[PDB]
């Protein structure tokens, strides 16, 4: 779940993610963007 | 993917290993600088 | 030497109290021991410094009198300064899952133990005094809070 | 040659500590007739 | 391929740069393995 995801890993972009409350999808978003993933090897649904 | 981001990691590596290296080297001179300075401390104190 | 008269005096009493084998010099391995009893926080790399025995040493034949002890308290003191308790909690904070400030005590009292240097979960559980009762959530605080009294 | 004649279902019950606190043993109906309509080379209950 | 050839040259440098910075922690420690016999031969002195 998007929030987990984030509470577990925010430390690898706690410099990009915005400390100001948001739908959490956004901060994994950004988060998968400075890990710089291929899209192929994810899926973001609107919960899990 | 892994590969081009090790490759951009690789050049930033480089250089902060280089900043690591030449930290050493200071303070590998710190150290002899310190060792000459207990050993005219123990000649001095030999001497008295 | 940048300890007082008192100070090595009090070192000096606490060498010859942790004792004995049966010989009045320390073992190599428990003059360690005694440097944490003193408080200090170094790694085992701040002996390997000295490097006595480069093999498994049960035998401790590299014994130290107070003059060869007080060297490596003295570089040890002068090693490093430690952080504030929000160095300690910000890890706490990105391994809680929860998001409310605690962590499950099951979960970290198996990481503190998995991660970096090892310890038994006899050496671990005597660190917490919020035990883990009929709430899995302990609170950080309190561990944190107790152990930088040392 | 050692062939289970039942079907077995074992539980092992945790605490909030994550150590074991209690147990299970679950049996299901067993093959009872062959016990005394033995065919050729075909043993009876270990037990006998 | 190219990418496994290419990185074999980074690899190499920071391999040497590595070599270089470990031989000045050798020598660092080295001396500081110094600093504390000639201090234990001072504060030996300084008791006599």
């Amino acid at each position: 779940v998007f929030q987990e995801f984030r509470q577990r890993y925010e430390i690898l972009a706690a410099n990009a993610i915005p400390k100001g409350f948001m739908d959490g999808k956004q901060a994994c978003i950004l988060m998968i963007k400075a890990l710089e993933l291929d899209p192929n090897l994810y899926r973001i649904g609107q919960s899990k | 993917s892994n590969l081009e981001k090790k490759q951009k990691k690789f050049d930033q590596m480089l250089a902060e290993e280089k900043n690591i290296s030449s930290k050493y080297a200071d303070e590998r001179d710190r150290a002899e600088a310190e060792a000459r300075e207990k050993e005219t401390k123990a000649l001095s104190l030999a001497r008295a | 030497c940048d300890f007082s008269e008192e100070q090595t005096a009090e070192f000096k009493e606490a060498f010859q109290l942790f004792d004995r084998t049966g010989d009045g010099k320390i073992l190599y391995s428990q003059c360690g021991d005694v440097m944490r009893a003193l408080g200090q926080n170094p790694t085992n790399a701040e002996v390997m410094k000295v490097l006595g025995n480069p093999k498994s040493d049960e035998m401790n034949l590299k014994t130290l009198n107070f003059e060869q002890f007080l060297p490596m308290m003295q570089t040890i003191a002068k090693n490093k300064d430690q952080g504030c308790f929000e160095d300690y909690v910000e890890g706490l904070r990105v391994f809680d899952k929860e998001g409310n400030g605690t962590v499950m005590g099951a979960e970290i009292r198996h990481v503190l133990v998995t991660l970096g240097e090892k310890m038994t979960e006899e050496e671990v559980e005597q660190l917490v005094a919020g035990h883990e009762d009929s709430n899995g959530c302990i609170n950080y605080e309190e561990l944190v809070r107790m152990v930088l009294s040392g | 040659d050692n062939s289970s004649r039942f079907g077995k279902f074992i539980r092992i019950n945790f605490d909030v500590t994550g150590y074991i606190v209690g147990a299970n043993i679950e049996t299901y109906l067993l093959e009872k007739s062959r016990a005394i309509r033995q065919a050729k080379d075909e043993r009876t209950f270990h037990i006998f």
